[PDB]
């Protein structure tokens, strides 16, 4: 287990998650808020 | 030690010939000669393309260039663990016996050779561009 | 031809020497390094100028350096 | 000068100028660069270590 | 003798290599010091050889790298099925075949991008696919999604088993490199028990369920009224009602009464008028004849039983008075290099691939294809292009073979020896016959143009001046079209419309009619001959130099993959045969661009349209003859006139293929910086940069490197494909979606 | 032995005549002797020069001055159309 | 134009005589040991 | 049985003897052709290479130059039109001489074409044969009965 | 109102002058 959370370290891993997890809160932000423009 | 002569007498390897040999550079302004003495018969790869079987006692080989003649000297240095010598000749006749030039590979150092083109100094104590305009010389690392 | 300097940053490690191609470069005695020799290029007349010398030397910065000059039939390579 | 003392380089052609490596051993026989010198950076050449004269470093 | 043989638990299972990047290499292992070291982990991780020398592991590596990429093929195809059985409109284009547009793909509304959700028709909206899974799914006899959905199950379990196999033979059971070096056996297996029992079973199947199911929908009747395959498997009776010679059973196989099944077993020829698709019972026994071929075929070389071909002794019995000792050695190398392996089959699967662009467009073996001309003209395009790429990879994997395989010990006078000892003759007569046809065919096209701007048209080279006929096709053309007269008289009908006769119309569109050739297509062929010629020669030079030249004696010892040898010798940069490869891709590019272009207008001009009481009316109505003879035509009349559907689908749901024409564009236009520049000013810049960062102590540890010079070129051309490709991608599917 | 050093360096460095063959008797006497008288003056290389120049130039300006127009080139018969139109009403 | 003649005359000359003349000249003088 | 030799039995001049090259047959005519002549004068095989190339190029000037399709000016202005590139040849082999000239075995004394003079003697045999050849091409078109 | 070819004559002359001129220099400014 410790070296599978270490290769879930590398950098590509760590990379995909969290650009999965910004990419999602983006994606959700303007599916539950839609089009927003201005402040 | 003295330089060895050329023999003019020794045998060529077994070679089905190629495209890849001498052209009219070799009789209007120079080419090389490599000799060697193989311990026994056996397959070389020819530096100008394809397969050549060395013969048993002294060889000798003409090639266009000096480099070709060191690719195929590193080879039977590295392969075969076989010594070799390399010629200049020139289209009056003459030879000129190139390496290894005192008898000793220069990768070993040699008593006897004096060193040309040394600087005293690092590489960055070198002078400025603008100090050697019109001057005549080719740069400062010249001075 | 190409010119080939050598400084005397060098630690005589023989490297530049094996890497040449076409035997510009030998091993003469010295008494500036350890390894008490230093490469000399006494024959650039064949130097091509392909840079495998600098490129095998180990020293920071460069103790061989090649600066590329007039071509000749010898220096551009050419086997005709 | 010590061994295994932090010098600065003061060559200026050299890939580690003003940055500070560790002393491997100084040679005493009068060559021209004694000082060997480790750094924890490769050069653009993948080396690490250096050889300098007295003047070319700085200890540190 | 012919056996298995296996290893036992070579390989433990376990991360401890995955938690250690580059642990394949020796070099790598050690972790980076530079930014290189990333870049090199993934340029190096699938050369095997380079990472040992023995040829058990790199073959044990390459069977379960196999099982792998069939486990990703099989996991794609499923989701095909799977998209079909779910996300798709297949039902209802079945009931309707001629107005549906087929759509697999459904976008999820956010930001805006429901509107690719185009009206699809079927009261269905999504992205219109051009795949072609709905014709392949109509012809195998799919009539439900629920179909669909057991092949995606079955897939995904095959998958599976794929991955497990995979992991088995490398950490399990892995082989020996006696059992990979049984090459007559796995061509005996490969030959009759993949290709030729492959075949008979597709036989099977499309006469117990392709040729029933089509038949009925083809009549007419309703797809949900259809009896399921099963049924005709049950009841032969149903059977017999639609091909009466079943009812006798395989009583007229058994006794050689073969003719009694010429109802399902035909030769017709042609296409079925109600689909525009070949004639399935065509097909059952072209397939049937295949599996025959295939299963004698894979008897001919000797295993265990004496009898048979020793393939050793059939290549050193062929040798000849110009050729020395012939193919004297060709069974070491095959036996021994996995690279020349590659090199020969990339070569022959590419080729294959660009054959089956032409023989699916010429003779379209799917209901309802021919009349989408969308997915017409994708598979042509993606065919032909796979093509390319695995010619590319042949020259490649022949280079690497010559660099680090290559023995001359074992190459003595043999034919790959006298080919490397007259390359200079082979090189210099393919590049004169290079600059003839560029001449004479590119030429062409400019000694028109400028007739053309001063005013002189009956100086030009066109059908109605100054013509060039290509009478040798024209010949073959009336060869084939007059065949079922005398030379294949038990054939009814020619092989393909193209070769003359009438139009195939199916729904009111042409979905095959005689393509005629005339001035234009003789120098676009010209111009054909011409890039293939450029790009065999920049591959081939590649190949015979990658040990030597005159240039560079050594050459092999620098290696396969290396920048240059220095400024010397004039300069040497690109000298290395992956350079080779470099440039020609490019060529290559530049070549299968001019193909999919030459298609893409002749199609649109001379066959596809609609058709009326008067005639045919074709999309671009006949305008290839007139232009096609002008590079000025090519550029008005093909790109300028046809671009106008992509960069007016803003607002549409085609609007994706607007958006990815112009990134493609910028991708094409981003490759320029990385193939103009050097990596020395990248360095450099990289330097001043790393001040800044050493200023404010955000300086990385891996220190940054520019990219190497390989990877500079490499990452040029790799945007330079990729931009280009997606720009005709675009240009070619909006165009055709639009206008089709 | 593929090498000599002297009297054999012809065939070392391989200057040999694949094709040619030494020949003194080709041509008949007559025709050899017209064709030396006419071509007598053009074997010096600066008569040949002035031959070529003069005929050439004077070939080029006969045929821009005259030889144009006898053989209709368009561009000595000039338009009779009138002249294109342009747009926004300008000549 | 008046002397409209001359454009026949001058564009051989500069287009065709001088250029071969020019070339030729320059070939012997670049090639010149 | 091998038909591929090293050239004149040396394996290392970079030429290789095919049945191509080295044929009776293609030996035989090579050797025949006034270029191969190394005996003669190269006044006179300029004079016969010249009637051949001069002949040969007003073909393409006449049945595919502009003024084709005009009956009578065809022929005459196609041979105009290989004299200009006959003399055009003339003066580039011309400077060739001046330029290029600043043993040989099968003992074989050097071709007197490969000099400055003979070189000279050779473009003048040249232009003499080029525009006789050319002319003799006119003469052809107005006299061969089954020409069109 | 048109040029004479009297008034291009004397263009084309004092454009030869100058040309000699020309020549002058750059032969001056060659050696
Ligand atoms: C990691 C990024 C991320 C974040 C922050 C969210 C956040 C949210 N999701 Mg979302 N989701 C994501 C990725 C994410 N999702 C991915 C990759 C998928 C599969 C495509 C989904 C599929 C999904 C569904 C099907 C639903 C949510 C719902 C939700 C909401 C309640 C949980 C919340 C706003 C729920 C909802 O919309 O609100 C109740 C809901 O029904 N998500
Ligand atoms: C520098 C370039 C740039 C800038 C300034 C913007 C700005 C914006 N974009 Mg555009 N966009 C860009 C490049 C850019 N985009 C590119 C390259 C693309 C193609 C991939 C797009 C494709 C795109 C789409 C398809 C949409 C936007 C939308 C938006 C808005 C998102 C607002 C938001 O999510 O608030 C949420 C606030 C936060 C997420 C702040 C984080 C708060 C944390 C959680 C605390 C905002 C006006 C959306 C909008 O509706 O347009 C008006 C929209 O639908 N963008
Ligand atoms: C090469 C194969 C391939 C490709 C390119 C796609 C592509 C797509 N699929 Mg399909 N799929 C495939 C194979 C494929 N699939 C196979 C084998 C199956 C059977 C398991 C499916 C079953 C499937 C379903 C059931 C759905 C898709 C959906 C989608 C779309 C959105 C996917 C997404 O956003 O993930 C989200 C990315 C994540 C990282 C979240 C993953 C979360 C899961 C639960 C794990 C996308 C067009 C969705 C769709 O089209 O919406 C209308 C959808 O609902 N796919
Ligand atoms: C009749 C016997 C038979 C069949 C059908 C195959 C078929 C295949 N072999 Mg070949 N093989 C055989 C005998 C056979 N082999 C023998 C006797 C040897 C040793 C001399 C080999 C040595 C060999 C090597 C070294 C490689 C192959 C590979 C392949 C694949 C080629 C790519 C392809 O077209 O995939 C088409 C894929 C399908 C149609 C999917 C279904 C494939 C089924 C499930 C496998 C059926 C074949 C298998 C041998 C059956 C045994 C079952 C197993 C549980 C024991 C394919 C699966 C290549 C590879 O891809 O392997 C991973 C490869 O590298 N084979
Ligand atoms: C349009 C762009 C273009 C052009 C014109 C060329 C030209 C050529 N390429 Mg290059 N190439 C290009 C793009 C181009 N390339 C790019 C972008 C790359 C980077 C990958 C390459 C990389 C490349 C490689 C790697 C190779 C070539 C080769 C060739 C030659 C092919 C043989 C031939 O057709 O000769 C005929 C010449 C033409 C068709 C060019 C047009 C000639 C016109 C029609 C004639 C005009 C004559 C003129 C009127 C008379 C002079 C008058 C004037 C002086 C007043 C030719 C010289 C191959 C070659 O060298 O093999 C022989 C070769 O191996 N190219
Ligand atoms: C640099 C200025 C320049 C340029 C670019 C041109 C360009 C042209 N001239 Mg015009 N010319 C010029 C100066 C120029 N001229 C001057 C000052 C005069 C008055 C003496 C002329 C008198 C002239 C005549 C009489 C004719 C042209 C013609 C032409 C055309 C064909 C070329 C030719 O036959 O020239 C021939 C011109 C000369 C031999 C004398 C002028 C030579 C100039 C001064 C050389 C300048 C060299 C430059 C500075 C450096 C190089 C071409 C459009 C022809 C025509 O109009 O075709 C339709 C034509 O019949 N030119
Ligand atoms: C400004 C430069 C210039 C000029 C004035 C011309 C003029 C001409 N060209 Mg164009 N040409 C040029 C540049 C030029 N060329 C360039 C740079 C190219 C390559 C891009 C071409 C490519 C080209 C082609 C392919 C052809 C022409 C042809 C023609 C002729 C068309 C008119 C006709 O119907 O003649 C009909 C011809 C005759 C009535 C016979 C004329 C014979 C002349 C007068 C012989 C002159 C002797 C010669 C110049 C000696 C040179 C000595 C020394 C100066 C070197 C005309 C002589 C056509 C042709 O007819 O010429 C052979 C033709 O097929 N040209
Ligand atoms: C503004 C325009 C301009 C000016 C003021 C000069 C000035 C000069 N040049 Mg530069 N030149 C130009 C344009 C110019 N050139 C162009 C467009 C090119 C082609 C790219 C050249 C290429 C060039 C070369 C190759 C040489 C010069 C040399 C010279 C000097 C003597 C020129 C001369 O007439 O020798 C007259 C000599 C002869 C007629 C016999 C010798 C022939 C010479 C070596 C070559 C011809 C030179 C001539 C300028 C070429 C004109 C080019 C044309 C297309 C405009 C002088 C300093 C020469 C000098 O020695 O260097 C300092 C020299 O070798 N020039
Ligand atoms: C349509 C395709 C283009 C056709 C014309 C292109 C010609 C390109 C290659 C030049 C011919 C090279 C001859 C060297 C090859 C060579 O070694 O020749 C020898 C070859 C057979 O030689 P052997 O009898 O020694 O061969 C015994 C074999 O078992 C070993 O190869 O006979 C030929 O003449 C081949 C045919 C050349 C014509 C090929 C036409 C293809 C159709
Ligand atoms: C632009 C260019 C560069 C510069 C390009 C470089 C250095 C590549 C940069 C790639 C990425 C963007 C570097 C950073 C990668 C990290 C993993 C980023 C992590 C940050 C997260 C946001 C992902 C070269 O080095 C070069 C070399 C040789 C010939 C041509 C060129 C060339 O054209
Ligand atoms: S540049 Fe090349 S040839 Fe010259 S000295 Fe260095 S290694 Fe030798
Ligand atoms: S110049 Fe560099 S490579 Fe050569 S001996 Fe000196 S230190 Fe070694
Ligand atoms: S420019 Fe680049 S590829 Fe060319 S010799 Fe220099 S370093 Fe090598």
């Amino acid at each position: 287990m410790k070296n599978f959370t270490t290769y879930l370290s590398t950098a590509p891993v760590v990379a995909l998650i969290w650009f999965t997890f910004t990419a999602g809160l983006l994606i959700e932000i303007n599916r539950f808020f839609p089009d927003p423009l201005v402040f | 030690w003295k330089p060895p002569t050329l023999d003019p007498s020794t045998p060529s390897p077994i070679f089905g010939g190629s495209t890849g040999g001498l052209l009219r550079k070799a009789q209007i302004e120079e080419f090389y000669v490599i000799t060697w003495d193989a311990k026994k018969e056996q397959v070389f790869e020819m530096p100008t393309g394809g397969a050549a079987i060395m013969r048993s006692g002294p060889n000798l080989l003409k090639l266009a260039r000096k480099e070709q003649c060191l690719a195929l000297l590193t080879q039977l240095r590295n392969k075969f663990k076989t010594d070799g010598q390399i010629y200049r000749v020139f289209p009056d006749g003459e030879v000129q016996y190139l390496h290894p030039k005192d008898g000793v590979y220069p990768e070993k150092v040699n008593a006897g050779r004096t060193a040309v083109g040394a600087k005293d100094r690092s590489i960055g104590k070198n002078t400025n561009p603008v100090a050697v305009k019109f001057t005549g010389k080719l740069g400062t690392y010249d001075v | 031809s190409h010119a080939v300097k050598i400084y005397d940053t060098c630690i005589g490690c023989t490297q530049c020497v094996r890497a040449c191609p076409t035997d510009v470069l030998e091993m003469v005695p010295w008494d500036g390094c350890k390894a008490s020799q230093i490469a000399s290029a006494p024959r650039t007349e064949d130097c091509v100028g392909c840079k495998r010398c600098e490129s095998a030397c180990p020293t920071d910065f460069l103790s061989v350096r090649v600066y590329l000059g007039s071509e000749t039939t010898r220096s551009m390579g050419l086997a005709y | 000068r010590l061994w295994c003392v932090q010098v600065k380089v003061l060559r200026p052609e050299s890939y580690w100028f003003n940055e500070v490596g560790k002393v491997v051993s100084v040679d005493q026989s009068g060559i021209r660069y004694p000082v060997v010198v480790r750094f924890p950076t490769v050069n653009y050449a993948g080396v690490s270590t250096n050889n300098y004269s007295l003047e070319e470093v700085q200890e540190v | 003798k012919v056996k298995i043989v296996v290893d036992g638990n070579p390989v433990e299972t376990s991360f401890e290599r995955w938690a250690k990047p580059g642990h394949f290499s020796r070099t790598l292992s050690k972790g980076p010091s530079t930014t290189t070291w990333i870049w090199n982990l993934h340029a190096d991780a699938h050369d095997f050889d380079s990472h040992t020398s023995d040829l058990e592991e790199i073959s044990r590596k390459v069977f379960s790298a196999h099982f792998g990429q069939l486990g990703i093929i099989l996991i794609w195809l499923s989701g095909m099925y799977f998209h079909g059985a779910r996300f798709s409109n297949y039902e209802a284009w079945l009931s309707d075949p001629i107005h549906i547009k087929p759509s697999a793909q459904v976008v999820w509304p956010v930001v805006g991008q429901e509107i690719l959700n185009g009206d699809v028709g079927g009261g269905f909206q999504g992205v219109q696919i051009t795949s072609g899974f709905f014709q392949l799914w109509r012809a195998s006899g799919i009539t439900s999604e629920l179909q669909l959905y057991s092949t995606a199950i079955g897939g995904l379990v095959l998958a599976a088993a794929m991955f497990f196999a995979g992991w088995f033979h490398y950490h399990k059971a892995a082989p020996k490199l006696e059992w990979f070096q049984n090459v007559e056996s796995m061509l005996n297996h490969h030959l009759a028990g993949l290709l030729g029992l492959g075949s008979l079973a597709w036989a099977g199947h499309q006469i117990h369920v392709s040729l029933p199911i089509n038949k009925l929908l083809d009549a007419g009747v309703d797809p949900k009224e259809i009896p399921l395959p099963h049924e005709f498997i049950l009841n032969r009776d149903l059977m017999a009602q639609l091909y009466p010679s079943f009812s006798k059973g395989l009583a007229p196989f058994f006794t050689i009464n073969w003719s009694e099944y010429s109802d399902f077993l035909t030769f017709q020829g042609g296409l079925n008028p109600v689909t525009g698709g070949l004639w399935l019972s065509d097909q059952a026994h072209h397939h049937l004849a295949i599996a025959v071929l295939f299963l004698v075929a894979g008897h001919q070389y000797r295993t265990n039983w004496g009898i048979g071909h020793s393939i050793k002794e059939i290549l050193e019995a062929h040798k000849g008075p110009f050729t020395g000792e012939g193919h004297k050695g060709l069974y070491e190398i095959l036996t021994t290099s996995w690279h020349a392996q590659l090199a020969i089959n990339l070569a022959l699967f590419g080729s294959l691939s660009i054959i089956v662009a032409h023989h699916m467009y010429s003779m379209p073996p799917y209901p309802y294809l021919a009349t989408d001309y969308g997915t017409q003209l994708s598979i042509f395009t993606h065919h032909t292009w796979i093509g390319g790429f695995c010619i590319v990879g042949a020259g490649a994997h022949a280079a690497i073979f010559m660099v680090r395989d290559y023995d001359p010990t074992n190459n003595y006078n043999n034919l790959l020896d006298r080919v490397i000892r007259h390359r200079d003759a082979i090189v210099s007569h393919l590049n004169w016959v290079c600059i003839f046809l560029g001449f004479h065919s590119f030429g062409l096209y400019i000694h028109n143009d400028t007739m053309s701007a001063l005013g002189r048209p009956q100086d030009m080279f066109s059908d109605t001046a100054i013509q060039l006929q290509p009478v040798f096709a024209q010949w073959i053309q009336n060869t084939h079209l007059s065949a079922p007269q005398f030379t294949a008289p038990n054939a009814l009908a020619p092989t393909s419309p193209v070769w003359g006769g009438d139009v195939v119309a199916v729904g009111g569109k042409v979905a095959a009619m005689p393509i005629t050739l005339g001035t234009a297509d003789f120098m676009v062929h010209h111009i054909h001959a011409f890039t293939i010629h450029v790009t065999v020669l920049i591959l081939l030079k590649g190949v015979l130099y990658a040990r030597s030249s005159r240039l560079i004696p050594d050459k092999a010892n620098l290696g396969f993959r290396f920048p240059c040898d220095g400024p010397g010798r004039g300069g040497t940069c690109q000298v290395s045969a992956w350079d080779h490869v470099f440039l020609g891709l490019f060529w290559m590019y530049n070549s299968l661009s001019i193909a999919i272009f030459h298609f893409s207008w002749k199609m649109q001009s001379d066959v596809w349209g609609t058709v009326n009481s008067t005639g045919v009316s074709h999309i671009t109505g006949g305008n290839f003859s007139q232009s096609a003879n002008t590079i000025n035509g090519w550029l008005r009349d093909f790109l300028w006139a046809q671009s106008s559907q992509v960069i007016q689908s803003y607002g549409s749901a085609l609007s994706a293929y607007g958006l990815i024409f112009l990134g493609a564009h910028f991708i094409w236009a981003f490759s320029l910086m990385f193939l103009f520049s050097g990596r020395g000013y990248w360095q450099e810049l990289i330097e001043s940069i790393v001040w800044a960062h050493n200023k404010l102590k955000v300086a990385p540890s891996i220190q940054p490197r520019a990219l190497s010079i390989t990877q500079g070129r490499a990452v040029g051309v790799a945007h330079y494909l990729l931009g280009g490709i997606a720009t005709t991608w675009s240009f070619f599917l909006a165009r055709i979606i639009a206008v089709g | 032995s593929e090498y000599f050093d002297l009297d054999d360096l012809e065939d070392t460095t391989g200057s040999w005549e694949l094709y040619g063959q030494e020949d003194e008797k080709r041509y008949p006497s007559l025709q050899a002797e017209f064709f030396n008288r006419a071509a007598a003056p053009l074997t010096r290389r600066e008569s040949l020069l002035a031959f070529t120049f003069v005929g050439g130039a004077g070939s080029l300006l006969l045929w821009g001055a005259k030889g144009s127009k006898d053989v209709a080139l368009p561009i000595q018969q000039g338009p009779k159309k009138g002249g294109e139109k342009g747009p926004r009403g300008k000549i | 134009m008046a002397a409209a003649y001359l454009p026949s005359v001058l564009v051989p000359l500069v287009g065709l005589v001088f250029p071969a003349i020019a070339m030729a000249s320059l070939f012997l003088y670049i090639e010149k040991e | 049985q091998q038909v591929i030799q090293p050239i004149n039995g040396d394996p290392f001049i970079g030429m290789l003897e095919t049945p191509v090259t080295s044929s009776p047959l293609v030996a035989g005519f090579l050797s025949n052709l006034p270029a191969y002549r190394i005996g003669v004068s190269p006044l006179l095989r300029g004079v016969e290479i010249g009637l051949v190339h001069g002949f040969l190029v007003t073909g393409p000037f006449i049945k595919l130059g502009p003024l084709r399709n005009i009956p009578g000016v065809a022929e005459r202005a196609g041979c105009l039109s290989g004299a200009g590139l006959v003399v055009i040849l003339a003066v580039a082999l011309t400077i060739y001489g001046a330029s290029a000239f600043q043993g040989v075995k099968t003992e074989l004394q050097r071709d007197p074409l490969q000099t400055a003079d003979g070189w000279q003697k050779f473009s003048a045999g040249w232009l003499v044969g080029g525009l006789s050849g050319v002319a003799w091409a006119w003469i052809l078109t107005q006299t061969l009965p089954y020409y069109s | 109102m048109p040029l004479s070819d009297s008034q291009i004559f004397i263009a084309l002359f004092i454009a030869l002058l100058t040309g000699i001129l020309a020549v002058r220099l750059g032969l001056e400014l060659y050696s």
